[PDB]
């Protein structure tokens, strides 16, 4: 098992994750991913975007555990760790917001 | 309760 992430943040809050997105400068497609304030057990992929309306903003999906192990936010995208979820969604927004461009700085 | 967004599927 190899043992190895910037773009974790543990227990984490949304509304404390957003200020940390927030931030001057990031980009749209900023993220991080936190341990779920609501589903115990589940994780949340927090993502800085725009639009005309909101202006700045958030993003939050919920990444779903799969019962005898592996995550998906979509259940036709599965993925044995957080790692490859995060390696995959960097290459292709696939259905997200964008793509995760750079993790929380 | 809090809002979270779906990935949205097309058929
Ligand atoms: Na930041």
């Amino acid at each position: 098992h190899h043992s190895s992430m910037e773009w974790y943040f543990g227990k984490l809050g949304r509304k404390d994750a957003e200020r940390q997105l927030l931030s001057f400068g990031n980009p749209r497609g900023t993220f991080l991913i936190r341990e779920s304030e609501t589903t115990k057990g589940a994780y949340s992929l927090s993502i800085r975007d725009w639009d005309d309306m909101k202006g700045d903003h958030v993003k939050h999906y919920k990444i779903r555990k799969l019962d005898n192990g592996g995550y998906y936010i979509t259940t036709r995208a599965q993925f044995e760790t957080l790692q490859q979820l995060v390696q995959h969604y960097s290459e292709r927004a696939a259905g997200l917001c964008c793509r995760l461009v750079v993790p929380c700085h | 309760e809090p809002q979270y967004e779906e990935i949205p599927i097309y058929l």
